[PDB]
RNA sequence: UUGGCACCUCGAUGUCGGCUCAUCGCAUCCUGGGGCUGUAGUCGGUCCCAAGGGUUGGGCUGUUCGCCCAUUAAAGCGGUACGCGAGCUGGGUUCAGAACGUCGUGAGACAGUUCGGUCCCUAUCCGUCGUGGGCGUAGGAAAUUUGAGAGGAGCUGUCCUUAGUACGAGAGGACCGGGAUGGACAUACCUCUGGUGUACCAGUUGUCGUGCCAACGGCAUAGCUGGGUAGCUAUGUGUGGACGGGAUAAGUGCUGAAAGCAUCUAAGCAUGAAGCCCCCCUCAAGAUGAGAUUUCCCAACUUCGGUUAUAAGAUCCCUCAAAGAUGAUGAGGUUAAUAGGUUCGAGGUGGAAGCAUGGUGACAUGUGGAGCUGACGAAUACUAAUCGAUCGAAGACUUAAU
């Protein structure tokens, strides 16, 4: 669940640090998103230098949610943070070097440049 | 939250036709005495 | 076509095949009777109607619903049956099919048939306004006065008076309603119960009206 | 003992061959996971959280430190896509649900043996 | 189980007082609904009785309160020995029961029903 | 809308915006069906039919209004005492205080700014939501039903194929069809993920007490803390609305005269919208027009004026919950498992007391997946549902077939 306005961690090296949400795109009257949705956030906090700079309006892709996702055989997967990648709306990354694990549930939003790039798909 | 009107003695009378009570149990106590009530003890005028 | 009566009993859950995980509610469905045909000719319409569970036979002093009257009786002999208790009747089936006193067994269903469910719901007594519709409530802080009332009731002299269908309170309760496009999903004959993928409407122990989908 | 007819039903898909852990334990669990064409099993590691529920619907969950990244993994037990258990390591605690090494790092959540 | 139109600090200490003069006197005189609650809390409290062990002589300590009875022949018992000392041996057969109830008419302040509660 | 008139209301019709809850119109914002186009295609413009459903979250302002940020298929215009204060706020403004500017000789004022400033009422009648008692329905009862009528539901996107085809210089890029998956909404349910869970288990602080140790109890928000059954639940798990038939709207037509031609019309025959009626779900014979099928039961006195006892069947009374404000509904009443208890289980907690051993001691290990356990499951007449009482029919006349 990823309301408006949730700060989320940024899990790339784009130069972005920290983001939060105005809409969870998709339908009207839409509310909530999770692992694989879509949603357009503005900077908050950044690294000096970098591609992004503080104060850019941005769209971006969730990965790893703290209540995460229910599978088809009833298992399910849970997360310590929130965390997010910016894109460039090809549903290709900014940055290069995705940090830490990634959701299996984006591979069927092709996103596979993202899941390449990143460590430990679980 | 008052009333527009008094209430007539029909009125008044027809919301009461069940404002009623009813007749108790009333068994017997076969041993000795008179009538007690349904399911309980003939302890006084009653020895059952 | 394919009624057949049963009770609830719980609910569980079962693999699949390649490990797919389904809840499944399963329901004891017994002794079921064909218990008299009705006619368009003496009638006015084609039906069958059937009896579900068996009751103990007539008593001269009985004080309760577990013995059969002898209205009952002769209901239930004139069929070559046991008095039962729950008694209803289909006419989606085919007539010219079932011979009175027949059994209609569970296996009348095969694991992946589409089905309709009905049954009464759970009923939950005198319930407001936020409950049994479902209404936004008011503010809880900054001075108000108003959390779980309804609303306005109408305009004002325009209309003076309520308009019938307003969702006030009342009682929340149980009603007979259908739940359409279930499955089968196994069938099992010695212990005489039916798997269904999803889940009826009614209390444990309850009656649901099991028959093939319209659709 | 839940219901005669619900343990009747279900008692045929129920697994024999798991072996006996409670909370605490570190568990390997060898899952099985249909790709685009195969059948490739992949190996999960952690310690048992908890344990509930009876019968057909039991389950347990085990905890990882992935990337410095806490994952939790929720499992059905008697599922037919965990292929195989083994115990890594028995542990050594004194309650049934495990919830507090959630607020712990480095090695601040560490659990002594047997 | 029944609220009794206390609160559950008190609801509990009224009924571990209730059980304790039943034991004392053997027969007492209550209303309908205090009479059904107390049924079940002084029969698991026989059961601890009947086993006579020391963990259980423990456990039944949590319940009785701490009353003295003027035996006949000037003896003086505590309420715990009169539980595992006599009562113990008379239901040493019987499998529950062990407590009857009588009723009987509305008192006069209330409409309450009176009710006997016995021990047998 | 701004106004004109001054007809009701001055022995009070008592308030701008916002909240909650709606209902109607159509001069239609989206979706549907068509015509014309200066319509190649994709997009558009304009007009006609159409009111079934749908018609967003925030920043600044008391604000209506308006500007802006992001989305959406779309972010429509109006009526209902500028809908709704005996349903809510009270920021604004016609109250008493105070201050600035301006005017005034002055007391004071502006209609110009600013700070602060008390929102009453136990619902009689109509009305609405839900639930019961009485009588009636040409004998009396139990059970299953028909359905005159009434209500509800009615939304929509994206992707993949057709096909990089048609069209086009190219750039670009379809109709018509066929599949898959979502958003919002509505209903049912608790196997799962989670919440709660004040008569469940465990740890722990202070003080008083059970003569002391050891083990326990009371008070401190349930003393606090960690977990947690049943049941009630959503943020969780299932399902629903893009179908089909008939008659139509704008419109397109066939044949065809009046008027030797032509003409969709005058007589005749077709087609045609998510709108109309059916189809789907629910209530429904107090439908005084009171319906239908199956089964059960049938009296004498008699001044038949009524009395008496009664059948089938119900109720009083008692034990209860799958139901419940009460009442009704349902499960049961000894030829009995309705509740309680007892025994055995499930699930929850997490290794009791006592004893022994090791250790200076705090403590640890074993006996032993121990012990405790509310609501859940099965068995068992140990306790209690006793004995009894009440109500309840006796098939009217006329006519025609028989
Ligand atoms: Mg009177
Ligand atoms: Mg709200
Ligand atoms: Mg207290
Ligand atoms: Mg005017
Ligand atoms: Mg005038
Ligand atoms: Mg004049
Ligand atoms: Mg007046
Ligand atoms: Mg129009
Ligand atoms: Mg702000
Ligand atoms: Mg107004
Ligand atoms: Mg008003
Ligand atoms: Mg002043
Ligand atoms: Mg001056
Ligand atoms: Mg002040
Ligand atoms: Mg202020
Ligand atoms: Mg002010
Ligand atoms: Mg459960
Ligand atoms: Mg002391
Ligand atoms: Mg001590
Ligand atoms: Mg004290
Ligand atoms: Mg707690
Ligand atoms: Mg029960």
């Amino acid at each position: 669940m990823i309301q408006q306005e949730t700060r989320l961690k940024v899990a790339d090296n784009s130069g972005a640090r920290e983001v939060l949400t105005i809409k969870v795109l998709g339908g009207s009257g839409r509310k909530t998103a999770n692992i694989g949705d879509v949603i357009v956030c503005t900077v908050k906090n950044a690294t000096p230098g970098g591609v992004v700079k503080k104060g850019d309006v941005v769209k971006a892709v969730i990965v790893r949610t703290k209540s995460g996702v229910r599978r088809n055989d009833g298992s399910y997967i849970k997360f310590d943070e929130n965390a997010c990648v910016i894109i460039r709306d090809d549903k290709g990354p900014r940055g290069t070097r995705i940090f830490g694990p990634v959701a299996r549930e984006l591979r069927e939003g092709n996103f596979m440049k993202i899941v390449s790039l990143a460590p430990e798909v679980l | 939250a008052v009333p527009k009107r008094r209430t007539s003695k029909t009125r008044k009378n027809k919301r009461r036709t069940h404002f009623k009570i009813s007749v108790p149990g009333m068994t017997e106590c076969p041993n000795c005495g008179e009538y007690k009530l349904s399911h309980r003890v003939c302890k006084n005028c009653g020895s059952y | 076509t394919k009624g057949i009566l049963g009770r609830k009993i719980g609910m569980t859950q079962v693999f699949g095949e390649n490990g797919e995980l389904i809840p499944v509610t399963v329901v004891e469905a017994k002794e079921n009777v064909v218990l008299q045909k009705k006619t368009v000719e003496v009638d006015g319409y084609n039906a069958i109607q059937v009896g579900f569970e068996d009751k103990k036979a007539y008593k001269k002093d009985a004080k309760s619903n577990k013995y059969a009257n002898k209205p009952a009786e002769g209901h239930a002999k004139k069929a070559d049956a046991a008095p039962k208790r729950f008694i209803r009747e289909f006419r989606n089936v085919d007539v010219d099919a079932y011979e009175v006193g027949q059994e209609v067994s569970v296996d009348t269903f095969v694991a992946g048939d589409v089905i309709d469910v009905t049954g009464v719901s759970k009923g939950k007594g005198f319930q407001g306004a936020i409950k049994r519709h479902g209404q936004s409530r008011g503010p809880m802080s900054h001075g108000s006065h108003f959390h779980r009332a309804p609303g306005s009731v109408g305009m004002a002299s325009d209309a003076s008076r309520v308009f019938k269908g307003q969702k006030m309170p009342g009682r929340m309760g149980g009603n007979t309603v259908t739940v359409q496009n279930l499955e089968v999903v196994q069938v099992d004959t010695e212990n005489k119960v039916i798997l269904v993928k999803g889940n009826v409407p009614g209390p444990k122990k309850g009656l649901v009206e099991i028959r093939t989908s319209i659709k | 003992t839940n219901h005669k007819l619900i343990e009747a039903v279900t008692k045929s898909q129920l697994r024999t061959d798991l072996p006996s852990f409670r909370p605490g334990d570190t568990l390997r669990v060898h899952v099985r996971i249909i790709e685009g064409t195969r059948e490739r099993i992949q190996v999960f590691e952690g310690v048992v959280i908890k344990r509930r529920g009876g019968g057909v619907s039991e389950t347990f969950t085990v905890r990882k430190i992935s990337s410095g990244v806490g994952v939790e993994r929720t499992f059905p037990l008697h599922t037919p896509k965990i292929e195989k258990i083994e115990v890594k390591r028995r542990g050594k605690v004194r309650r049934a649900k495990l919830y507090y090494l959630r607020s712990l790092r480095g090695k601040a959540a560490r659990i002594q043996e047997i | 189980y029944r609220k009794l139109g206390r609160t559950s600090d008190q609801r509990k200490a009224m009924l571990r007082d209730l059980a304790t003069s039943l034991i004392i006197s053997e027969r007492i005189e209550t209303t309908e609904a205090r009479a059904k609650e107390v049924r079940s809390v002084v029969e698991k409290l026989i059961t601890l009785g009947k086993k006579g062990d020391l963990a259980s002589r423990r456990n039944a300590a949590k319940t009785l309160r701490n009353v003295e009875i003027l035996n006949e022949d000037e003896t003086t018992q505590t309420a715990l020995q009169k539980l595992f000392g006599e009562i113990a041996e008379r239901y040493t057969e019987r499998q529950g029961g062990y407590t009857r109830i009588l009723k009987q008419g509305p008192r006069r302040g209330d409409g309450a029903e009176s009710v006997i509660i016995e021990l047998v």
